[PDB]
RNA sequence: CACUAUAUUGCCGUUGCAUUUUAUGGC
């Protein structure tokens, strides 16, 4: 069962927007599907997965995170 | 008035802010609690996790499922756990239900991952209950972990650590969750979800066999391994650590005593408990007790041998010689005379107190200064004749009197080896004191 | 010829035994008796499954 | 000089106790007494260590006279429950040798263990 | 990489032969690599003795040089002078590499078997992956090798040839 | 949850009932 963290949360009302680094640690899955991500990121943050995004991923070597 | 609004606010809004607060520690007499001793025949038990259900869990609705009392669980060294009711006090904790451990319980892939068999290889460890009340994990040296239902104790799921030598040495709950830190010898720290039944992360980075761990409200874990005179504060959230190092030499102890006494060195950190998010407490194997903060590396306040020095040997078995003279002076003086090293510990969170027990037959109680930079006695408790495998207190009472239940598992062997230096009338049990106001 | 499976196990059970007790007796300089009473105890009790 | 005599001080017990338990972990320590001896009389011993409160202390002390004959350097501890602890085992042992191994990762951590016991004896 | 001035003797030649065989290497690229960083390391820290003693350039950087090597292993720390570093040789520089330190640590039964199963992606050292032979180990990460969590020497799920000829056992 | 309702300790030594009671020390 995976695991989704953020850190350095900075907000940003220059766009209204919250900026972060998340950081998802996916034991034994390949990878985090974006969408499915997405919208338990928005879950575990107030709401609307229509307005969270999040863009930059890549999967550190040998797997897991 | 200002005492309601006080009392409002000492509520929950001082545990959430992580500070020690429930100071009672000149308030609380010792010298005359309800000493209670029960004799349990189950072949040195092992471990002891007391449940109290909390009432209104930060908004309402009281607790969760009876309706409102205590447990306690405990665990043999021969394969049974056992359920006892602690609810009713200044009475003697009574047994409700079993569950033991066979040779049935081995598999025959033997060799993989799955140790599905739901009960126990051979020794289990220690246990924890959970602070919502459904689950009570247990684990020991046959590299599984149960989750065990708290009414019939049916093994809900059994977690495999996945490992040649996984022995899980210690569990503890993340209060107020169901987040299990598990304690596993391989070196390693796993985090499982007792809900969700699985393993969130395993986080490396210690040293030796880390045989102790503690944790409390937010996400810290305070470990210590055994033969690297560490200890680690694991903050989870953004993945680090902090590696507090003992650091008292004799010769160094020796010029702090020479302006005007024996004392030696530190063999092993081994059991830690954290009074808040902010300061923990340690005993190690020269019987020191180290209160240890997040800022500093060194020991705050080190406590030295706690529960004093053991007993040398006779003159009868130490050479088989005749004379007198010649098995006095084999004695070699106090030159080997080695310290109670202690063997459990515990602080009731963000409080005043803790209490440290080893095999002199007698916990210590202890009170942290004010300033929270020293610590010292309050008392001692003698009924609890062996050794002490673990504590755990739970509590009763108004806003501001209080009804403590001091519930020690006692052995007569140290929880992981065998290592007795000739303990003197330890009944398997467990030592029960009612001390109140 | 000396030392009197279920045989062979208590055989070896009074070898290290008496080999401890050479040590004993060795190498303390004036020796007693007790320790040979213990270990005399010890045996006994020990093959006394049978 | 009573009977054990290069008895260790609290911190080279520590340390010689540190590199007991690596050297157990790595499976280059052969312990208890006869196993000592044996492992004595083969040649591969290192050096030995021997807990100086047993019961009583001759069973270990037929040592010394093997092993100051084959030139390896002993030890007494304080502890037999302390011996056991850092052998990494259940039992109190009294006797513990390093076997000698030139594929050791510990090979310095011992030549230095070694050097100090020289000197303290 | 650096080549060597003249290569081809045959002193030379049974140096590079004895190191690639009792430590388990592929060619003398290795040693060469290896050979090449030891003489900068210790032509950096020969000058340091030539200029003066208490010389603040000399105390800080030997300082810091000798906090390196003894942190990589390859200088204990009861030789905590710079001329100690003259001293140093390559063998210790290739006796702390992954591969010969698996090895030293059990585990691995042989050098070659040792290299090998670091490049089947076997052997973490602590948490991550490592699948190279040439690492170089620091002396706190001496005690943090064991096997990958998702390796079937680890805890994980069985391999390819295990689950297949289970499989052909069922048939 | 609602029912149906079925009517001190592994061994060894103990205070004490108007059967429980009760805290000690041997494996």
């Amino acid at each position: 069962a995976v695991t989704i963290r953020t850190r350095k949360v900075i907000s940003n009302p220059l766009l209204a927007r919250k900026q972060f680094v998340v950081d998802v640690l996916h034991p034994n899955r390949a990878n985090v599907s974006k969408d499915e991500l997405r919208e338990k990121l928005a879950e575990v943050y107030k709401a609307e997965k229509d307005a969270v995004s999040v863009f930059g991923f890549r999967t550190q070597f040998g797997g897991g995170k | 008035d200002k005492d309601i609004i006080a009392s409002r606010l000492k509520e929950d809004v001082a545990e959430q802010q992580g500070r020690v607060f429930r100071y009672f520690g000149d308030k609380l007499l010792i010298s005359e609690a309800k000493q209670s001793f029960t004799r349990v025949g189950e072949n040195n038990l092992t471990c002891i996790s007391c449940f109290q259900p909390v009432l209104n869990k930060y908004t309402f609705e009281e607790s969760s499922n009876n309706k409102g009392r205590l447990f306690a669980y405990t665990v043999s060294k021969d394969l049974q756990l056992t359920k006892y009711d602690i609810t009713d006090f200044s009475k003697r904790p009574k047994k409700l239900k079993y569950a033991k451990g066979g040779a049935k319980y081995i598999p025959t892939s033997k060799h993989e991952y799955e140790n599905t068999t739901e009960g126990h290889y051979d020794e289990i460890l220690t246990v924890a209950a959970s602070p919502d009340g459904k689950y009570v994990v247990t684990g020991g040296r046959d590299r599984k972990l149960i989750v065990w239902s708290t009414e019939s104790l049916s093994p809900v799921k059994v977690i495999p650590t996945k490992d040649r030598r996984g022995e899980v040495l210690s569990l503890a709950f993340r209060k107020n969750s169901d987040q299990l830190y598990a304690s596993c010898a391989d070196f390693k720290i796993r985090t499982y979800s007792i809900n969700q039944f699985s393993q969130l992360e395993i986080l490396y980075g210690h040293h030796d066999i880390v045989e102790d761990i503690s944790a409390l409200a937010m996400e810290r874990c305070v470990t210590v391994g055994a033969r690297d005179r560490t200890a680690m504060l694991w903050k989870i959230p953004d993945e680090t650590r902090l590696t507090f190092r003992g650091g008292d030499e004799p010769q160094k102890l020796l010029r702090r005593w020479m302006k005007e006494p024996l004392f030696f060195c530190e063999g092993s950190i081994d059991v830690v408990s954290m009074v808040d998010d902010f300061h923990f407490i340690t005993g190690s194997d020269n019987g020191n007790i180290c209160l240890w903060s997040l800022a500093k590396k060194k020991p705050i306040f080190t406590e030295r041998i706690a529960h004093g020095i053991l007993p040398e040997p006779s003159f009868n078995d130490i050479s088989g010689e005749t004379d007198e003279e010649l098995r006095k002076r084999q004695l070699q003086g106090k030159k080997l005379l080695q310290p109670f090293w202690i063997t459990s510990l515990y602080a009731i969170p963000y409080s005043n107190v803790f209490i440290s027990g080893s095999w002199s037959g007698s916990l210590k109680v202890w009170k942290i200064s004010d300033n929270l930079r020293s610590f010292e006695l309050l008392g001692e408790l003698s009924g609890a004749k062996g050794v002490v495998t673990k504590i755990q207190v739970v509590e009763s009472g108004k806003h501001g009197k209080e009804k403590f239940r001091i519930l020690a598992s006692i052995a007569k062997e140290h929880r992981l080896g065998r290592w007795i230096a000739n303990v003197s009338g330890a009944r398997n049990g467990i030592y029960s004191a009612v001390i109140d106001q | 010829g000396a030392e009197k499976k279920n045989k062979g196990r208590i055989s070896r059970y009074l070898a290290n035994k008496c080999s401890m007790a050479s040590r004993i007796d060795n190498y303390s300089e004036e020796p007693s008796n007790v320790f040979g009473s213990v270990l005399k105890k010890q045996v006994e009790q020990r093959l006394e499954f049978y | 000089n009573p009977k054990a005599f290069p008895l260790a001080d609290a911190a080279l017990t520590q340390q010689i106790l540190d590199v007991v338990q690596q050297a157990a972990n790595l499976r280059q320590l052969k312990k208890g007494a006869n196993e000592a001896t044996k492992t004595l009389n083969r040649g591969i011993s290192e050096f030995i260590i021997m807990a100086a409160d047993c019961e009583p202390i001759e069973i270990l002390l037929h040592l010394p006279l093997l092993c100051e004959d084959k030139n390896v350097p002993y030890v007494f501890v304080p502890s037999r429950v302390a011996l056991g602890r850092a052998c990494g085992v259940s039992r109190p042992v009294i006797a513990a040798s390093i076997t000698t191994n030139d594929a050791s990762a510990i090979k310095t951590q011992i030549y230095a263990v070694k050097d100090k016991i020289e000197t303290l004896l | 990489y650096s080549t060597p001035k003249r290569p081809y003797e045959s002193s030379r030649l049974d140096a590079e032969l004895k190191l690639a065989g009792e430590f388990g290497l592929k060619n003398k690229k290795e040693i060469y690599r290896i050979s090449f960083q030891l003489s900068k390391i210790r032509r950096a820290a020969r000058d340091l003795l030539t200029r003066d003693e208490k010389d603040p350039k000399r105390l800080f950087e030997g300082n810091a040089l000798i906090r390196r090597l003894v942190r990589v292993g390859v200088l204990s720390e009861d030789k905590k002078k710079l001329d100690y570093v003259l001293a140093l040789k390559v063998e210790d520089f290739l006796e702390r590499r992954l591969q010969t330190q698996v090895y030293k640590l059990g585990l691995a039964k042989s050098v070659h078997h040792a290299r090998v199963l670091i490049t089947q992606r076997h052997i973490a050292v602590g948490k991550q992956i490592v699948n190279i032979p040439s690492f170089m180990v620091r002396l706190d990460s001496e005690k943090h090798i064991d096997f990958a969590p998702t390796s079937p020497f680890g805890g994980a799920r069985p391999g390819r040839v295990a689950r297949r000829n289970a499989a052909r056992k069922a048939e």
